[PDB]
RNA sequence: UAGUAUCUGUUCUUAUCAGUUUAAUAUCUGAU
RNA sequence: GAUGAUGUCAUACU
């Protein structure tokens, strides 16, 4: 049959969009363009099945929405008789948990009401108005919002006039509500030029008979509010007076949704109104603070977040007439057995801290440091820490200071589980007392070092951990033979079998040095090292990386202890490092690499890597090539460039391969730093781009690339000028990687010596007889061009008309 | 060998640091 | 490929200058001191330059060539 | 080999395994500016993926300074397709 | 593992035009 | 003084 060869043909189609590679563009531009022909009907019948099947992947999902989008578009009016059956397939995805699968279903449905019109939409959802099941009317209320967003909210505004204010039933009214909800949901600062208009359509609905009502009303009105966010207060005026009275008369759950909503609302006005409005509502919020049902409990803490946040309620009125009855009420040891109530709570108490002053919230609750609920003490040592991280310790007194320091030590000592919000508040609150903790220091490192010895690894990962946090506040206090000793006991625990524990350890350690120093330090590093070289082998990133950041503090400024064969011995550890996957250590290792080369002398770590770069001809070389960098970048260059152009007398040929290698990757790491040795790397180079192996003009082209990127802006134009004389002939080369660098250099050199340059090298065989120059010269225009467009205006040749084009660029020859 | 001269080569490298700063 | 005024090895003198003009037009109509030198050697408002230039936009170097 | 389409808000990853690479030219030297993507490219269970694998990314992609310097970050979308 | 390079071997009537192609040869296709 | 092209060679480097 004709449709079954329609039916076929689509089936076809879809397989090549799902499943092909090009393929899907070309079947998706076709599948719009055929929409018509093969009508709504097959097209819609396949779609559906295949829309709704449940083994469908995310961006099979996506690719199918976008073929819907397409085809929908052509197809406009033909879509009308499915619409409300593509809707009772379609509106279970707009209540799915995916987020993507969502935005698809408002996308889906967006397109379906602009392909079939406003008209058919109404026509089509209203019997699902007043339906018994509550599900069916959320959905189509979600469905209304997003076809609001699609059209215009003035296009479906006299719709939700004449449904809001239906005398056959209350449901109506519900779901027009609930789509005035939605719609502000779903559009955010968008709903603002129509908020007036939402907000005078729906107010009605607050002194209802029917309760939903009322409570979908104070629910919408948040939504708007919290959508109009911080503007429009202005459109809620119609609106203050009957909430205001409501709360007054309501309980329960019609209470919250109307203190919400009036929690939404005061933000947006101004100081005056903010004040009188907040004083107006601060008793019934206060009665509600002792309402045992959560849900209530919750929405009257955002409530006072909400109003304590906003400019004009002062903070001696919160101070005297919302803080006790809070603190009173809400910090109760029932509450910290909830999540969402904690975290709720906690951010609470940060905002009130943040506007009526730090001191003033913490002096509060820093004996509930010292309760013998371990959640609780977690729960007011988290608060402590956000309110404290904010605004410091400036404010805090001694008397306060004292009691804040009696608490963490109680809670720190009475610790039975690894918690690190008890290792990060103890650190930021004795960073923060900075040199005020000073007296209290001897029994906290007591403690530290009681936590230490604890039988358990990770309780001593933790005061390890706690160390490295407050060895600067330790070092600005000046109590250096405590520091002493804890070095002394870690090192002592350096013989640690847990890898993430030893890796704190050398973390702490590594603090304690930098902040005794290298000559006081206590063990000797003379000792010290050697207990490191062993350690480097091991396989855990964490250990690495602090192991090596601490022997590149020893050798940074401590290197006068440790002999030049023991820091040979480490470098020669230290170069299989970088080739780690983990960038981290790769960083230390350079840096620690560095250091070592900076304390010791230049030449004999460099004759060990030039015999290294000889003698492996592997993989590692190129890890011996970084480290030949890393010397240059660290240390001075014209330590190296002798002795490495010396050894590329060998003619060996690999050997200057390598030499060649060395170079590039040593210009490319050096950059800017390269500008004064040019020259000295000249003749080198002008040697390997002359030579028979093409290896060695391809690793030469890399080197004047990173040379050229590297000196940009410096003035080594002559030096470029005639290494680029060199680099050019080589632009009818064969081999890929050789053709690919030459490309590269040219670019590199495009950038240093300017495009006019390679423009001038460029426009002989941009028109040669021969199609090969031709081809290569256009690519390097090519390239120049996609760099360089306007600056080629300057530079284009003067070429003159003819009998039949103007070809003079006439403005340009204008002199005043 | 270079070995007994690694100190020598060590402390004219320190000398030269410290005449360079 | 894609970006306009790139060439290639089967590049026309006609279409390579056309593009070498279009560029330059709308580096004047950019570089707004180029375009001040063009307003003062005539006797011309920017905007009427900046018209002319635009109306040159459509053939810069007349009708092309045949072949 | 690139996606090359327009860039957007997105920003690009990298995995563990390429953490720190230029996502051009494969250098490993000074990172400079950070990669923008596609929204095709991070859209739905795309978001946050490496711009080199598709696997999980755990660090922001960074074109090297030669890259900016060639501007070859004006180029679009480097996600390898 | 399968890619490149270097030696060895071969490398096509000292008989004439046209066509495809080539920068030009070369190659290929027809006639004498 | 114009050394290219090919494979059954054979030998080296990735
Ligand atoms: C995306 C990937 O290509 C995926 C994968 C599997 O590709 C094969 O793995 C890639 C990772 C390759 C690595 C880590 C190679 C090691 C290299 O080591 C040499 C010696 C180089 N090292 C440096 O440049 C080291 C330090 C530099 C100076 O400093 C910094 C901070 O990097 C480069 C490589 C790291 C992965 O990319
Ligand atoms: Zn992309
Ligand atoms: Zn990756
Ligand atoms: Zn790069």
């Amino acid at each position: 049959s004709p449709e079954e060869q329609k039916e076929r043909k689509i089936m076809k189609l879809l397989l090549k969009i799902k499943n092909g590679t090009p393929m899907r563009k070309a079947a998706l531009r076709q599948i719009t363009d055929k929409a018509r022909e093969f009508g709504a009907g097959p097209l819609f019948n396949q779609i559906l099945p295949l829309l709704m099947s449940p083994t469908l992947e995310d961006q099979e999902r996506h690719l199918l929405v976008k073929v819907i989008d397409r085809i929908l578009y052509k197809l406009d009016d033909l879509v009308r008789p499915y619409v409300h059956k593509i809707l009772v397939v379609i509106e279970p995805l707009l209540i799915d948990e995916d987020y993507y699968a969502r935005v698809e279903g408002r996308e889906i449905i967006s397109n379906l009401a602009k392909a079939a019109g406003l008209a058919t939409m109404i026509s089509t959802m209203r019997p699902d108005i007043d339906n018994m099941d509550e599900y069916v009317r959320n959905t189509t209320a979600r469905a209304f919002a997003v076809v609001a967003s699609a059209l215009g909210i003035p296009s479906l505004l006299p719709f939700l006039k004449a449904v809001c204010k239906s005398k056959k039933s209350w449901q109506a009214r519900h779901t027009g509500i609930k789509i005035v909800q939605q719609i502000a949901i779903l559009m955010g600062c968008a709903i603002l030029p129509h908020l007036r208009s939402l907000v005078e359509i729906i107010e009605h609905g607050l002194v209802d008979e029917q309760q939903k009502v009322r409570t979908i009303s104070a629910l919408a009105i948040a939504a708007l509010a919290e959508a109009a966010t911080p503007y429009g207060i202005e459109s809620f005026d119609s609106v203050l007076k009957p909430l205001w009275k409501g709360i007054r008369q309501h309980r329960g759950k019609g209470l919250a949704a109307f203190l919400k909503a009036i929690g939404y609302l005061i933000p947006l006005m101004d100081a005056e109104y903010a004040n009188y409005y907040t004083r107006e509502v601060m008793l019934i919020l206060i009665r509600e603070f002792q309402s045992p049902d959560e849900e209530m409990k919750k929405i009257v803490l955002k409530v006072v977040k909400q109003c304590c946040g906003t400019d004009g309620v002062e903070a001696n009125y919160i101070k005297t007439e919302i803080l006790p009855p809070f603190f009173k009420h809400f910090w109760q040891h029932r509450m910290a057995l909830d999540r969402r109530n904690y975290r709720q709570l906690v951010d609470t108490t940060v905002e009130l801290a943040n506007k009526v002053g730090a001191a003033e919230i913490i002096s509060r609750i820093v004996d509930d440091l010292k309760d013998e609920a371990e959640q609780y003490r977690k729960m007011v040592m988290e608060t402590i820490e956000k309110i404290m991280g904010n605004l410091g310790a400036a404010d805090i007194d001694h008397k306060l200071e004292e009691q804040l320091i009696d608490g963490i030590l109680y809670a720190f000592q009475e610790q039975t589980t690894e918690d690190s919000v008890m290792l990060n508040g103890f650190g930021t609150v004795v960073n923060a007392l900075g040199k005020r903790v000073k007296p209290y220091l001897p029994q906290i490192c007591g403690t530290v070092l009681w936590r230490l010895n604890n039988k358990s690894a990770k309780v001593r990962q933790q005061a390890a951990d706690l160390i490295s946090r407050t060895a600067v506040v330790m070092k600005t206090c000046q109590e250096e033979k405590l520091m002493g000793h804890l070095g002394v006991v870690l090192y002592e625990y350096l013989g640690e079998e847990y890898p993430e524990v030893l890796g704190s350890i050398l973390g702490a350690l590594k603090a304690i040095v930098n902040v005794i120093g290298m000559h006081k330090m206590t063990p000797p590093i003379k000792d010290l090292l050697p207990r490191l070289t062993p350690i480097l082998k091991n396989r855990h990133e964490k250990v690495q990386e602090n192991c090596i950041d601490l022997v590149g503090r020893i050798a940074d400024r401590g290197a006068e202890y440790v002999s030049a064969r023991e820091w040979m011995r480490i470098c020669f550890e230290l170069l299989e490092l970088l080739k780690a996957h983990k960038k981290a250590i790769r960083r230390a290792t350079v840096n620690t690499f560095g250091y070592i080369a900076k304390a010791i002398g230049p030449h004999d770590v460099l004759a060990t890597l030039l015999n290294n770069l000889k003698v492996q001809e592997r993989q590692n070389r190129v890890c011996t090539t970084v480290a030949i960098a890393i010397v240059a970048e660290t240390c001075s260059p014209f330590t190296v460039l002798p002795a490495l152009m010396n050894e590329y007398r060998v003619p060996e040929l690999n050997v200057q391969n390598g030499v060649l290698k060395s170079l590039s990757f040593l210009f490319e790491y050096i950059g800017e730093m390269g500008k004064d040795y040019i020259y000295a790397v000249t003749p080198l180079l002008e040697d390997a781009l002359m030579d028979r192996d093409l290896v060695h003009r391809q690793t030469a082209s890399a080197v004047v690339q990173h040379m050229s990127l590297g000196v940009y802006g410096f003035g080594c134009e002559d030096s470029l000028n005639h290494l680029l004389n060199y680099v050019w002939p080589n632009v009818f080369e064969t081999s890929p990687h050789v053709i690919q660098a030459v490309m590269g250099a040219l670019e590199g050199l495009r950038v240093a010596i300017g495009p006019c340059r390679m423009l001038q090298y460029c426009l002989q065989g941009l028109f040669h007889p021969a199609r090969k120059v031709r081809d290569v010269y256009w690519k390097i225009y090519n390239s120049i061009y996609i760099g360089s467009q306007d600056a080629l205006i300057a530079h284009y040749p003067r070429i003159y008309n003819d009998d039949k084009n103007t070809y003079i660029r006439y403005e340009l020859d204008y002199i005043l | 060998a270079a070995a007994a001269a690694r100190a020598a080569r060590a402390a004219a490298w320190r000398a030269e640091q410290a005449a360079a700063a | 490929s894609k970006y306009i005024g790139t060439g290639h090895a089967d590049t026309t003198k006609w279409e390579w200058l056309v593009n070498q003009h279009r560029d330059s037009y709308c580096s004047y109509m950019g570089h707004f001191d180029l375009l001040n030198y063009f307003a003062i050697a005539e006797n011309e408002s920017k905007a009427r330059v900046r018209f002319n230039l635009m109306e040159k936009m459509l053939q810069p170097c007349g009708p092309p060539a045949d072949k | 080999i690139f996606c090359r389409k327009q860039a957007g808000v997105a920003i690009g990853r990298l995995c563990e395994k390429c953490d720190g690479k230029c996502v051009i030219c494969d250098s490993y030297v000074r990172p400079c500016t950070l990669v923008r993507i596609c929204d095709e490219c991070n859209y739905g269970s795309y978001q946050g993926r490496c711009v080199i694998c598709g696997g999980p990314g755990v660090s922001d992609a960074y074109y090297c300074k030669e890259c900016t310097i060639q501007e070859k970050d004006r180029d679009g979308c480097p996600k390898i397709v």
